[PDB]
């Protein structure tokens, strides 16, 4: 039962963000917001714009992404 | 109960023989209850099955592996049983196999972590003045590896002690052992302790033992190869010592000593590294005159080493250590040797490569002719590494007199045949270039007198020669004397040895490359009947020279050969495509193409979607890669319509055929089918909408090698209207289909963009139906995996509901 | 452990460490009498492979 | 439309900036990254004035920049973290002036990714080993090595993974020629994405983890995990060895901490505000930026806040022991992305907006009537200091920058 | 060659008759030149009110020296 | 899906940095129009035309032969960075087709050789479309 | 068939092939355009492991490569690519 095929599709399932025909909209959009976040901090000029529009320091922008990434969306349901 | 726990460790022999899932469960078992086990039974049933005598590398290994995971968890617990341990595994650290110490040195670490320091070093001790110098030479080794393990810090005190020991000499030595060992395994990293491992042993330099001097000077050396090129106000203290113990010594211990002055020197600055040179030179020289085998080989080092270094003057070397040098190091008992050969050699070599070529070259030319056969092998290999390194700018006249007399006897002469005299031949002449006008005819001579006859490995030597000589014998301004041999060799065409035949090819060929293709003593004309039989040969040899001999007259001289020939030479090569050899394969795919753009495609291609129909699978492969090289040589404007008309044709197993040819078609030309999307399109558009599974696996194959072909040109409409033809088998139950459908999606993913991939995605990811979601997500997953940071700018905006909030704020920021 | 060199040299042959050895032998002794720091993640956490075999012996 | 792309005036806005001997020689050059170019400075020490060198296109976006040198070597090399999913190390070349790639290994996908690592770099201080991370999961250890030539050598990479683990910041800890270590500021979301009452989220903690690698056994130990007291960014490697303790300086919101395995207790001190402050007092403060300066006889750290004040941290030993941290107003800049200190006395500044900055350092050791504060002193309420114009700086050089260009 | 604004510039236009730029600058989390004047003076009242010997007052010197803001 | 004309994307490139002004002006007495762009990090380039179809496949076939011989330097594919969220659509790169000069004078003779020209007339090329349009 | 992919985080030692499959991408078989040199772990490269096929396990003559295609789709950053044979044992086929 062990084909390449089969290796392929697990290993898919174990890269983060992906999901199944059982995910919720919850879930995908705090891997959007997760990896929104991250992107942020990658590129330099999305970051130099968000701290121009408000008017703060890149540390502190670089600091509040982060204390965003624990609960983006508010608390799951149920 | 204790006759059960050796039922359960029966998971040991689940981990030796069983298949990987198998050893992992028993792995982890194992692992998990090792602590309950204990290190008593473990290592009971273990230690035999590792000290068995019909155990190979791969289990060892697995051995190894398990005992690491059951000393990690068995930490203390094995105190009481280390001496059993080490009992078992002391060999393996002076063992013959290599992992064999690899693995060795790998269970003692793990062990020496497990337990203490001072558990080792009391278990350890003992048997470091035990009389038996194996026993001795394993103890330190094994307390080099648990210096390695666990830092040498925490071993500086003990070898502190048991290096100034006032009872045995026998510690004394293991000790100094003990830290050489550390040198050797450790490597660069003991720079940082180096004047600490120097100032344990100093002291050993004026021990009153000579068994002790000796290690002493050993470790002095180990050290400073280890340090090299760092670390040399370590050594002072020594320094001293040592050029008084050169000066007084006789023997063995001299022969340590001046080992560790040749590692030593190398590390000092100008004027240091001149002063201590002179020294150890005087007595160098009074050791250059010598009987003892070790003496010389050490001898021979210590020169290279110090002649090496920046201090030492080239003047100084020419004056003072070349005359006997070469008086007393040049003679047929050291052509004998082997070692000592190869040192030689290569010492010679690099002091040429400081003192210049002249000088060395005309010391040892002039034994290029002389009666022994070894000799002259290593003056030849001397030469030829020598003028291959630094060049012939600096030869002058009557040098290469005696350089072209010399290596022409050499060849002559030459009874057991072997390369060393071909590869030298050929660098003398290569480096000479055009300065070698007045002596080719001679070298011609030569060349044709063995090449006559004398038993067809002469043949294939001289054959060689030719071939890596015809490219200075046409830049010196002469044609006629390779036209000449050119002739001899092209009636020396059928042979009964194919490695001969080989060779005769390869001379050919050489011959053919450089020569005008007019201009030519011998013609194509009668030269290409000659060569087409050849084809034929099954020798790898043989069949690939006559296969680049053929695409070298089809590229250069094709109109002196009529189209019907070419005809018959493609057809004959055509199987050739598939072989199984890759050097017969590319050949055989260059000559195609020289040939296809000699005549044309019209014809070629005539014939081959003509076998097309009627051919097997085993042959159409070959005529689908013909196709594709017709199409790249001349360009697949003339290819593309005459291959649609074959579609064109109603009959299944010919449309497939020729699918088939078009998806290795556009994998193979690459960027340049960005011209025939449109061409191509509708014939796709009706496969990918067809009652025939093979038909629409065929045409994702064709739209996936289009779209990775092109990618950053510009076809973003061609494949766009092209992507809306493959979606609707996204939902395929055949494996085969469903597996060129996600290939073709995700080299569309490539060429157009993830953006109109999530937005052709974004239908069915919540869909009612299961069956539904489940492919959207296996897309959207592909999608995801590959450009995961390009989907920031593309995601939807999705509106926050009563509990949750869902918009991205910061990128509705305005400046 | 060969080289011909080695060979050659190893052919001829014919307080401080007590002070040292005393407090080892005392040290080893109360170390053993005890009974009578760092995790590793790849020991104690499944592999890919580890976890794809399970996941197949699972469904 | 077939359009060609050429650049008039390159980018002037700084993402990092570190310094070294990248030539070989006793004088010391700094190697910026603007975003998408990687440029080589040499201030001038007699008068005082910064030249470019070498200016560089990478086609990618550079995330981190760290240097190294090995045991006994004058020449310090150049690791860069991007958005490849490799690492390269790159060496200076005078005499042909132009950046040589030394090493060059790959490890993932392309891309400002998430688990993808190239975010963090995080070298040790004795040269033989660099970490590479990303903000989640995964962890990259290489070990470095020179062969008989003096070349350098990297390993096969060892693997650090963390699942449901953020991480913060990582820093190399200089232990001296003992094994190597690092400490990363991270968090774990595990427990927050299945509490729906979302008081997981609340009262979950950051954590400082050590992770040590054993080069003789290859392989990576967790060593110490400790929670905080309240959530921080960045890290400060504290000179080890000889010449210091070894532990990390963890900046918080309103506090700075020392903290250090084994024995030694965290030690705490609250940072200085403003006396008379027209800020909102709502607010609290951070350390936007920091820098290290070790002499042989003693070291020092400089360490600026979100409104421009650099202050002067130094602390008080004990035979292996840290007992106080003292702080000392220094001077007021514009708020900086780096700054560096330099040998022969000069910082330099590189703002995050605007122009550039080359200072030459008039005062260390100060003669002058300022208060200083500590950790020792008690307090029920914080400390207050007052600025003032520049005193212990002289500005030297002013480099122009466009950045940001709005219109 | 440089000349120095206020807040953050986001637009400008020209007028054409006169050649003459026009700009519109802004800042998030800002006060204007009258918050800050009236934010002083309150401040400095609230110093005033300590109830200390009032006799050394801070508040005279609070209001007179300004910090270059740039 | 709002309206039912739509309207075709000809141009697509990655600058690197956010551009926040775009102008078509002529910056030098006697020369020709350009696209000219500023960015959040202070650069300043332009977006300039093609004459003739000769000139184009020049400057493609140099782009073509540096993107194998002179790779960017951190590891990343030039083609790659250059499709970063689209992929590129008939746009040159002039940063990397003038990286031509920075070469070693090997590297500079084969590319010649491969371009059937001598090194200094493929320097000259570079520098003809360069002041024609800015300086 | 019981075939998968190694799949471990690739090092510093280089695929080989044997003479058989010499010129194939180790991903997709195909011939066309080797362009990206093959890393593999440090575990499939070791003792009598060391210097084999890495698609069939027979001894090797040279370098295995990824295509070109593979390249342009990354397919060179997953992990190591020897084939790993589950349905037998390590000293087995
Ligand atoms: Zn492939
Ligand atoms: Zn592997
Ligand atoms: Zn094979």
């Amino acid at each position: 039962r062990y084909t390449i095929h089969s290796q392929l599709e697990h290993l898919q399932s174990k890269y983060i963000g992906t999901g199944h025909a059982d995910t919720t909209k919850w879930e995908w959009l705090v891997n959007q917001h997760r990896d929104s976040y991250c992107s942020y901090m990658g590129h330099f000029d999305l970051l130099n714009y968000f701290a121009i529009a408000e008017n703060e320091s890149k540390a502190r922008v670089r600091f509040n992404l982060m204390e965003k990434m624990l609960q983006p969306c508010g608390p799951p349901a149920d | 109960e204790e006759q059960k726990e050796r039922k359960i460790m029966k998971l040991l022999l689940k981990i030796k023989n069983g298949t990987p899932p198998m050893r992992k469960a028993a792995l982890r078992q194992i692992t998990d209850k090792a602590r309950e086990f204990g290190a008593g039974p473990l290592f009971n049933q273990i230690l035999p099955l590792l000290m068995s005598p019909t155990l190979e590398d791969q289990e060892r290994h697995l051995l190894v592996k398990v005992i690491d995971r059951i000393l990690y968890k068995l930490d203390d617990l094995v105190r009481p049983y280390v001496h059993k341990i080490l009992v078992v595994i002391e060999p393996l650290l002076i063992d013959e196999d290599y992992y064999a110490r690899v693995e060795g040195r790998e269970i003692i670490s793990n062990l020496a972590k497990a337990a203490g320091l001072a558990t080792m070093i009391s278990t350890m001790r003992p048997d470091i003045d035990n009389m038996d110098e194996y026993v001795r030479n394993t103890t330190a080794r094994a307390f080099a590896v648990v210096a390695s393990a666990l830092g040498i810090p925490s071993l500086l005190p003990f070898l502190k002690a048991v290096c100034k020991s006032k009872k045995s000499w026998q510690a004394r030595h293991t000790g100094i052992k003990i830290v050489q060992q550390i040198a050797i395994l450790m490597g660069c990293a003991i720079l940082p302790h180096l004047r600490s491992l120097v100032e344990i042993i100093e002291h050993g330099l004026v021990d009153e033992q000579q068994k002790v001097r000796t290690i002493s000077a050993l470790a002095i050396a180990a050290l400073a190869e280890a340090a090299t090129p760092y670390g040399i106000e370590s050594f002072d203290s020594v320094l001293k010592p040592l050029w008084k113990g050169i000066r007084q010594h006789r023997g063995k211990g001299l022969a340590a000593f001046l080992k560790a002055i040749g590692y030593l020197i190398p590390l000092m600055d100008a004027e240091y590294a001149n002063y201590y040179t002179r020294e150890v030179m005087l007595i160098l020289i009074r050791e250059f005159q010598s009987p003892d085998e070790e003496m010389k080989k050490i001898v021979l080092k210590v020169v290279k080493q110090c002649c090496g270094t920046d201090g030492v003057e080239a003047n100084y070397i020419k004056t003072e250590i070349l005359p006997p040098f070469f008086k007393h190091f040049w003679q047929h008992r050291m052509a004998l040797d082997r070692r000592n050969y190869r040192q030689l050699v290569d010492t010679t070599v690099e002091l040429a490569n400081k003192v210049g070529a002249a000088e060395i070259i005309s010391r040892i030319v002039d034994d290029l002719k002389d009666e022994a056969e070894q000799y002259r092998k290593m003056v030849m290999e001397t030469i030829e590494k020598i003028m291959g390194n630094l060049g012939a700018a600096d030869i002058d006249h009557k040098l290469e007199e005696q350089l072209i007399d010399g290596i022409l006897y050499a060849f002559q002469e030459q009874t057991t045949e072997d390369s060393v005299m071909l590869n030298g031949f050929g660098t003398v002449v290569n480096a000479l270039g055009k300065r070698v006008k007045p002596y080719l005819p001679q070298i011609c001579g030569t060349v044709l007198w063995r090449l006559n006859n004398k038993s067809a490995k002469v043949r294939q030597q001289a054959a060689d020669l030719i071939s890596r000589t015809a490219v200075v014998m046409k830049t010196c301004q002469e044609e006629k004397l390779m036209g000449h041999l050119g002739v001899v060799l092209y009636e020396y065409l059928g042979e009964e040895y194919p490695e001969v035949l080989g060779s005769i090819l390869g001379a050919l060929k050489a011959i053919v490359n450089v020569i005008g293709m007019h201009k030519m003593t011998p013609p194509i004309k009668d030269l290409l009947p000659r060569l087409t039989p050849i084809l034929k040969n099954r020798h790898e040899k043989v069949q690939e020279n006559c296969i680049d001999l053929v695409g070298r007259i089809a590229d250069r001289g094709a109109e002196y050969v009529s189209a019907r020939e070419w005809m018959r030479i493609c057809f004959e090569l055509l199987e050739l495509l598939k072989a199984h050899k890759k050097a017969i394969r590319r050949a055989t795919v260059n000559t195609f193409g020289y040939i296809a753009k000699a005549i044309g495609p019209h014809d070629v291609l005539a014939t081959l979607l003509n076998n097309l129909k009627v051919q097997e699978r085993q042959n159409r492969v070959c005529t689908t890669v013909a196709i594709a090289i017709v199409a790249e040589t001349c360009s697949p404007f003339t290819v593309l319509p005459a291959l649609m008309n074959e579609y064109r044709v109603p009959e299944l197993n010919v449309q497939n055929g020729v699918l088939k040819s078009l998806s290795f078609l556009f994998e193979y030309i690459g960027e340049m089918g960005k011209d025939y999307i449109y061409a191509v399109t509708p014939l796709l558009e009706d496969a990918l909408m067809d009652r025939d599974l093979v038909h629409r696996q065929t045409a994702s194959a064709v739209v996936q090698h289009m779209s990775l072909g092109v990618y950053g040109f510009g076809c973003e409409d061609s494949l766009n209207h092209l992507l809306n033809y493959v979606w609707p088998n996204v939902f395929e139950t055949s494996p085969h289909v469903i597996q060129a459908v996600m290939g073709a999606l995700e080299g569309l993913r490539v060429a157009i963009g993830p953006c109109r991939m999530l937005q052709y995605c974004l239908q069915g990811l919540f869909h009612p139906a299961r069956k539904v979601r489940d492919v959207y997500w296996k897309i959207y997953n592909s999608i995801y995996i590959g450009s995961q940071d390009a989907l920031i700018a593309h995601y939807p905006r999705i509106y926050n509901d009563d509990k949750n909030t869902y918009i991205r704020y910061e990128l509705d920021y305005i400046l | 452990n060969f080289d011909e060199e080695n060979a050659y040299f190893e052919d001829e042959e014919e307080d401080p460490l007590e002070a040292f050895m005393a407090e080892v032998e005392d040290q080893a002794a109360r170390d053993m009498k005890r009974l009578e720091k760092g995790i590793r993640d790849d020991i104690e956490e499944e592999d890919d492979q580890e976890a794809y075999f399970r996941y197949m012996a699972e469904n | 439309m077939f359009l060609y792309n050429l650049t008039l005036q390159r980018a002037t806005g700084i993402s990092f900036a570190i310094h070294g001997n990248f030539s070989g020689t006793k004088q010391q050059e700094i190697v910026v990254s603007r975003g998408k170019i990687l440029e080589l400075l040499r201030p001038d020490p007699n008068t005082g004035k910064v030249h470019t060198l070498l200016t560089v296109e990478v086609f990618g976006v550079i995330r981190s920049l760290m240097a190294f040198r090995l045991t006994g070597g004058t020449k310090d090399y150049i690791v860069v973290g991007s958005d490849s999913g490799r690492i390269v190390i790159l060496e200076y070349q005078p005499s042909k002036n132009m950046f040589e790639k030394i090493h060059q290994e790959t490890f993932g996908k392309s891309g400002c990714r998430r688990i993808v690592p190239g975010q963090f770099l995080a070298v040790d201080p004795k040269g033989r080993a660099v970490m590479i991370s990303a903000i989640e999961k995964q962890k990259l250890v290489y070990i470095l090595n020179r062969d008989a030539a003096a070349r350098l050598t990297i390993s096969s990479p060892l693997e650090a993974h963390k699942a449901n683990t953020l991480v913060y910041h990582v820093v190399g800890v200089d232990v001296g020629f003992e094994n190597p270590m690092f400490a990363c500021l991270e968090m774990d979301y595990e427990e927050a994405d299945n509490d729906p009452t979302g008081e997981a989220a609340a009262n979950t903690q950051q954590t400082l983890t050590f992770y040590e690698l054993d080069l003789g056994l290859n392989h990576v130990v967790r060593k110490y995990s400790e929670p905080l007291e309240e959530h921080g960014n960045f890290l400060i490697t504290v000179p080890g060895g000889s010449d210091g303790p070894s532990g990390v300086l963890i900046c918080s919101e309103n506090y700075i901490t020392y903290k250090n395995f084994g024995d030694q207790p965290d030690i705490r001190c609250p940072i200085p505000r403003r006396r008379n402050d027209l800020d909102d007092p709502e607010r609290g403060m951070i350390f936007v930026c920091s820098a290290t300066h070790k002499t042989k006889s003693m070291f020092f750290f400089l360490a600026q806040t979100e409104q421009g004040d650099i202050f002067k941290i130094t602390l008080e030993t004990d035979e292996d022991m840290v007992t106080e941290i003292r702080l000392k107003y220094f001077d007021t800049v514009p708020v900086a992305a780096a700054m560096c200190v330099l040998k022969t006395g000069f910082l330099f500044v590189a703002s995050e907006f605007g122009n550039h900055y080359l200072y030459q350092i008039a005062h260390l050791g100060d003669d002058d009537e300022e208060p200083e504060f500590s950790s020792a002193m008690p307090l029920e309420d914080t400390f207050f200091f007052q600025p003032r114009p520049l005193k212990n700086l002289v500005l030297v050089d002013e480099l122009d920058s466009l950045s940001p260009i709005l219109f | 060659v440089a000349f120095p604004l206020q807040y953050t510039p986001r637009k400008f236009v020209i007028h054409p008759e006169s050649n003459n730029l026009i700009i519109i600058e802004t800042d998030h989390n800002a006060y204007t030149e009258a918050t800050k004047a009236q934010r002083k003076q309150q401040m400095a009242e609230e110093m005033v009110e300590a109830a200390g010997e009032l006799a050394a007052e801070m508040a005279a010197a609070f209001l007179n020296e300004n910090l270059p803001e740039s | 899906n709002g309206a039912s004309q739509k309207a075709e994307v000809i141009m697509n490139y990655h600058v690197g940095e956010t551009v926040l002004s775009l102008q078509k002006t002529t910056l030098i007495p006697g020369g020709s129009e350009s696209l000219v762009y500023t960015t959040l990090s202070g650069g300043i380039g332009i977006l300039v035309p093609f004459t003739s179809h000769e000139d184009h496949d020049f400057f493609q076939h140099v782009e073509m032969h540096l993107r194998s011989e002179h790779p960017p330097l951190c590891g990343r594919d030039h083609l790659s960075f250059r499709s970063y969220y689209f992929p590129v659509k008939n746009v040159i790169d002039g940063d990397l087709c003038e990286q031509f000069n920075s070469m070693e004078p090997n590297k500079q003779k084969n590319v010649s050789e491969e371009l059937d020209r001598t090194p200094p007339e493929v320097s000259k090329k570079l520098e003809d479309i360069r002041t024609r349009y800015a300086f | 068939p019981d075939l998968i992919f190694c799949r471990k985080q690739a090092g510093v030692a280089i695929g080989r092939l044997c003479e058989k499959c010499d010129g194939k991408c180790v991903i997709c078989d195909s011939y066309v355009r080797p362009c990206t040199l093959v890393r593999i772990c440090d575990e499939c490269n070791y003792g009598s492991y060391q210097g084999r096929c890495v698609i069939c396990g027979g001894p090797g003559v040279s370098d295995a490569y990824y295509c070109k295609e593979c390249t342009i789709q990354e397919k060179d950053r997953d992990g190591c690519p020897k084939i790993v044979n589950l349905g037998s044992s390590k000293t087995d086929l």
